[PDB]
């Protein structure tokens, strides 16, 4: 059941990774995989119905 | 080469400028790594870069200095020794961010008659010691920057004891290369030796070193030059005998970042 | 392909020579060492060398926790006129010597760095009370966070800034810290200002140490004794060692040979003659 | 057995 | 037993770590998700919205509704700044409370471009053209437009259009900036100046603000957490 | 929990220990590395480079630029040493503070070939021919070019390449030697004579410095990392 | 996620080998693998533009 | 002053590992260190001192000995210690073979100096089967607490 | 797909303008 | 990187096994194997420059 | 070079095209077309005037 | 599962 | 992986 992930590596001194196990029945106990999703900010910076091309006028 | 080519003879062209020598020692380039420009792949400002080329990659003869037996030794820093040099000196203060690399070119004939060495050692951040012992990191800018007059090194250490109106400047022992290490270690650097006997010039050919990919020419100089009498002149039984010292330095693959109005130091 | 820990070159045996090939002669004016070896100059025999260079790698040379600071900070009966101390600390390896000198023989690194914290405690006056054991806080404050003022304030939240939570008589503490510099890579030197002086403007408001680039390089280590007063009073001391893990070094420079004076390049009278007497002809 | 990411 | 040896950092509680810990509320019945709207992945995305600059901070002006207008005037032309900033997104006080710079105080460090853009509040009759200006450091900062056109620059005709933004492309010599007033680190000089002048028919308001918003850009970035100064809690 | 029983060495603090430990900055973006000029992979690299020796530390010459330079004459012909040095890298005070000395006292074990090379700086027409010696150790050191010449030694010409190098090959009874002056691992002798005698021409210096030079061959290794006595801070 | 590696073993009583499992995200937390590179000393050594032949002349 | 401890690494100040090794004439080995550690208190006091860190540092032939328990050296930039916490496992390190032989010499029929005639006898004596002075170097050892009321 | 330790976009080198299209005007009262 | 060696079993209550993992770099860090060799002693009892029949004289 | 074989020397060549203040100091002289002479076995040097002009041709 | 260097 | 003696 061991998971095994690679590490962004920083400095340095091929790929390196690193091994996790969790160790009990509840997710909730488990530790933060930091393996994240970005996503686009558009909800918020253009909310708007008619979608926005830049080189073109906002407003016609 | 049978073609008569010598280690000795070279010659050295750069934008509207020549260099000729028939008495060199090879020439040096430092650390292996020839100048180059900003790589995409290490860029960091975004904006298109000023690249001059022969309008600034050329070379720049700076004034004259004299050696003679009592002379301790000479440094100059980079870019400060030519930020008044044609358009570099514009180009660098116009801009927020420069980098360059350098050919440094020492000159300095004398006679078969003649004999003294010096070191020529061109130094990364080369931080010198200041002439206080009440403030530490004292030296302003105006004394950390000579332009290409240059400074001078000192056989003795002498403490600025003006604790009113302190000269501020710095006191580089040569024994201690100026900055508190033996000199007898400075040919850990990139150098090359004028030894009157041998050769009467060095050439160094300095890549752009720092930790960063560009920075700013006006607040930080990248290189020292440090010139050193390692033997000291002398000449047929003369007690006051003099040769001059010549350094001329070009720029190379330099590029700036970040143009606006132009930058007015207060260099004194 | 060439590592660290792989044995030397083996001596090859060589015979006389008699030749207008000239090892032995050079000119150190180019700048060039010469790359001799025994057999360019003696005869040899044949030797298979086994000795390596692997305890001389950059990462074997720094392979060592050195002490770069001592804290200290106390916890007093709640009576004393004065404050209970906790400690400030400025972070930086120029405040100790030796670890200083091993990195300053290079003018750049990078490095992942690993701080192991020594705590000890000891009584004060010559009492006869006693103490339960203490618990420290070793707080983070990165340059802008708001650095403690008092010994209890707001700030020891740290709801964002990392703290380690040190009980007394338990294994030294540890954390690693990523290569966190705004450059490339950290500079052992900086020959320049954080500011230009402009004409245009005065003096003063130009000004700026030589240098020094950064104010708050780093941020500061802030520590506190977590246990509330207590009658009798009990001083502690925590020591900071720094390891650098994962290194990286570029352009050798000259070791320091003379006192070091302050965090710059600077020195002092009367201590700039490190060598010592002896004669040209004396063995 | 082992899951990799 | 499995032969062990405790190793330095054993038993200490570092608050950023990581760690596995037992559940206080074992095969407990977790309410599911549902699709909330305006969910955030990355605080970032916050940053990306254009929020309001708080530019007169004057003793009148500051902590009111005020403090966010420009006022812009019909006058004759001259070459002195509207206003002058400076590119400190976290530290100077005029961004430092922005959304961007309100983030930007969790972060010891800041880096990528950004950009301001400006609305223009007049009437419809009301023209004009202003040269809003971007100087990197270390030259003295732009106090009249001379300066500022040799700087990185947008000249704005006011017109249907509202708003105009200009860039501050990341242009540093570090690979991040610190979050706090920092010399080394300094980002430059953000000003406005009339290019023109503003012109007004006649029965038609002389004076007029222009509102001012920042936000930043795809390439921008924060690193090292750390507290604000934003918030306290004296006692 | 699974059965674990403690091995002594727990929870001590060795400080040349290589452990792993938690990452106190989590998700950090680093900063990436550029190709900086100059990267060093091993300190005996630096051993390798030469250095110049402060042969002649007389009460005056020490601590001054002095002390670097050996002065010849064009006096008649003597037997007599030009100088005299002992071959302990690390502890001889002529070569403890080279860069190579330097570096030998972060060790306490030192070990392989190394090579001095001299330089004349007497005017071109200044000839001579020198003697430069090494006698390994066990015998009265060399105080005539009569001994030395048995010895290692190399005859150096005056002429166009200014520099000659004796190399001191790795002779020892030892696998490694002590950075430190001690008779059981003892090194021999370094000494210079003058096989004939420097001329010089009317009108020319009769008398010259020359400058000496000392690194490592490739060879040459060092073992058991140990703390320096070159520097301190007392208080 | 097992990293197996050789110990180059010194005194004597095959391939002894040494085991290594990563239990982090971060490449910091690592311990260091002391498996490192030697290069050559010529960018110090013999930094000159012309490459020398140590059996010739160094200038001619 | 305050007593901190300077040992010659050696084992021939005890007699029975001695004994053992010296049935032979050389020896290869890895050696294991272990510690233990014990205190007590001294005066006849009611007094309280709490739990004791000692630092153990391995100083080598050439490296710079401490004179006081709290000089600079202590600082171990590049020595080896052990901070080992009072009432904790006994501490524990390994050190390979380092001997500069190709084998510890347990017995050495020979002097570290050859007398010369040309030269005087004491410069030219040395102890009769005694290889290198400072052999293996020493370990120095300090309580790291500051100063205590009882001692 | 995208992930939170993915390097942001490069960006890519433009030269001069002279057209109609125009990026730097807008309308903020769009709400965009 | 695990190693399976058969103990020798004494007292009773297949071929029993126990396992070893090596966790530092260093083969000094080691446990002690003890699964060592055993030689013949005739360089010491029998160093004789010609071989000892025993059923012979050992004077011819 | 007309000197005796003993005298050594380095010279500056230099042509500055027309505009400027007509060089009288090294230091103007410098930022135009020059060539650095250095004396030696290779008696004579030579610094070439490029043309370098407005019009196509020039007045005689 | 397993490296091997 | 697993060695065996
Ligand atoms: C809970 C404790 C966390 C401790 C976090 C410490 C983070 C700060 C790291 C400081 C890095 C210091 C590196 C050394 C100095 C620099 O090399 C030079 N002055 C040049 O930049
Ligand atoms: C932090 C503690 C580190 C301790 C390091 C100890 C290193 C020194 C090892 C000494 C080896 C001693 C071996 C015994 C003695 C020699 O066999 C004989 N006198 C012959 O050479
Ligand atoms: C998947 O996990 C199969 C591999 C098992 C590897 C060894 C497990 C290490 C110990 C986990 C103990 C169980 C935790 C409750
Ligand atoms: C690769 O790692 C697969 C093999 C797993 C071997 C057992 C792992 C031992 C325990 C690791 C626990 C996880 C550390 C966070
Ligand atoms: C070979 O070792 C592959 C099998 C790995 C088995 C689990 C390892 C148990 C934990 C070892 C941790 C590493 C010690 C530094």
């Amino acid at each position: 059941g061991a998971q095994v992930s690679s590490q962004k590596v920083g400095a340095h001194e091929s790929t390196i990774n690193y091994t996790t196990i969790n160790y009990y029945r509840d997710s909730a106990s488990n530790a933060a995989s930091k393996q994240d999703f970005s996503q686009d900010p558009s909800k918020f910076t253009e909310p708007i119905k008619d979608v926005l091309i830049k080189t073109a006028p906002m407003l016609n | 080469e049978a073609c008569g080519y010598s280690d000795r003879v070279l010659q050295l062209t750069l934008g509207n400028s020549t260099i000729t020598t028939q008495e060199a020692a090879n020439s040096v380039v430092a650390y292996g790594r020839w100048p180059e420009y900003l790589r995409d792949s290490e860029a960091n400002p975004v904006d298109q870069p000023t690249e001059p080329d022969v309008a600034a990659c050329r070379f720049y003869t700076l004034d004259t200095v004299s050696w003679t037996k009592e002379s301790r030794g000479w440094w100059w820093k980079l870019p400060d020794a030519l930020r008044d040099m044609g358009l570099f000196g514009q180009n660098m203060y116009y801009h927020y961010l420069g980098r360059s690399g350098y050919t440094v070119h020492v000159q300095c004939n004398a006679s078969k008659f003649h004999q003294g060495a010096l070191g020529v050692f061109a130094v990364p951040e080369m931080c010198l010691a200041g002439d206080s012992n009440t403030t530490t990191m004292y030296t302003s800018y105006q004394n950390a920057n000579p332009g290409e007059k240059g400074g001078t090194f000192t056989g003795t250490f002498t403490p600025d004891n003006n604790q009113t109106s302190p000269a501020r400047r710095f006191c580089p022992v040569d024994y201690l290369l100026g900055n508190g290490t033996l000199l007898g270690n400075a040919f850990v650097f990139p150098h090359q030796i004028i030894n009157l006997r041998t050769n009467n010039c060095a050439t160094l050919v300095l890549p752009y070193v720092n930790s960063l990919s560009i920075d700013s020419m006006v607040k930080h100089n990248n290189w020292g030059i440090a010139i050193l009498p390692l033997a000291p002149l002398n000449f047929a039984s003369e007690s006051s005998p003099e040769i001059p010292i010549t350094l001329t330095i070009a720029p190379m693959c330099c590029e700036f970042n970040g143009l606006r109005n132009i930058t007015l130091p207060r260099l004194q | 392909a060439a590592t660290s820990r792989d044995a030397l070159p083996n001596t090859e045996a060589s015979g006389p020579t008699h030749s207008k090939e000239i090892p032995a002669l050079t000119a150190v004016e180019t700048g060039a060492t010469n790359p001799l070896v025994p057999s360019d100059t003696v005869q040899t025999r044949h030797v298979v060398q086994h000795r390596s260079r692997s305890e001389s790698s950059i990462e074997s040379f720094f392979a060592r926790g050195a002490c770069v600071t001592i804290m200290t900070v106390d916890n007093p009966a709640s009576t004393t006129n004065k404050d209970k101390l906790f400690a400030v600390w400025k972070i930086t390896y120029k405040d100790t010597v030796q670890l200083r000198r091993k990195l300053e023989f290079f003018t750049y690194s990078r490095f992942d760095m690993e701080l192991t914290f020594v705590v000890t405690a000891n009584f004060t006056e010559t009492n006869n009370g006693h103490a339960l054991n203490q618990v420290y806080q070793i707080m983070y404050v990165p340059p802008g966070a708001p650095v403690p003022e008092k010994w209890d304030d707001y700030t020891w939240q740290t709801s964002s800034n990392p703290s380690i939570f040190y009980t007394y008589g338990t294994a030294p503490a540890r954390i690693s810290v990523p290569y966190v510099g705004i450059s490339n890579a950290y500079s052992h030197f900086y020959d320049g200002f954080s500011k230009v002086p402009l004409k245009d403007q005065s003096a003063a408001l130009g000004d700026s140490l030589y240098g020094a680039a950064s104010l708050n390089d780093f941020g500061i280590l802030a520590v506190r004794v977590v246990n509330d007063h207590n009658p009798t009073k009990v001083t502690s001391k925590i020591r900071v060692y720094l390891k650098p893990k994962h290194i990286r070094v570029w352009c050798p420079r000259p070791p320091r040979a003379v006192a070091y004076y302050g965090p710059g390049v600077d020195y002092k009278d009367g201590t700039l003659t490190p060598l010592s007497t002896k004669d040209l002809t004396t063995y | 057995g082992s899951s990799s990411t | 037993g499995l032969p062990v040896m405790n190793t330095p950092g054993s038993n200490q509680y570092l608050t950023a770590d990581n760690f596995q810990s037992p559940c206080a509320l074992p095969e407990f019945d977790v309410t599911p998700p549902i699709d909330i709207p305006g969910e955030v992945k990355n605080m970032m995305e916050l940053a990306e919205i254009d929020t309001m600059i708080p530019f007169d901070l004057s003793a009148t002006k500051k902590n009111t509704m005020e403090m966010y207008r420009v006022r812009l005037s019909d006058k004759p032309h001259t070459d002195d700044p509207i206003l002058c900033l400076s590119l400190s997104p976290a530290s100077d006080p005029r961004l430092s409370h922005t959304m961007l710079g309100e983030i930007l105080n969790y972060y010891t460090h800041w880096a990528g471009s950004l950009k301001f853009t400006f609305l223009f509040c007049g009437s419809m009759m009301a023209t004009g053209k202003l040269l809003v200006s971007y100087a990197p450091p270390g030259a003295d900062p732009p106090k009249k437009r001379k300066e500022a056109m040799l700087g990185t620059h947008v000249i704005w005709d006011i017109g249907l259009q509202s708003s105009c933004t200009m860039v501050v492309p990341w242009i540093s010599n570090t690979t991040y900036r610190q979050t706090i007033d920092d010399s080394f680190t300094e980002g430059g000089y953000i000003s406005v100046f009339y290019q023109t002048r503003i012109v007004v028919p006649l029965s038609t308001p002389r004076e007029m603000d222009i509102l001012g918003f920042v936000s930043a850009c795809n390439d921008f970035s924060v690193r090292l957490l750390r507290d604000t100064t934003h918030i306290e809690q004296k006692a």
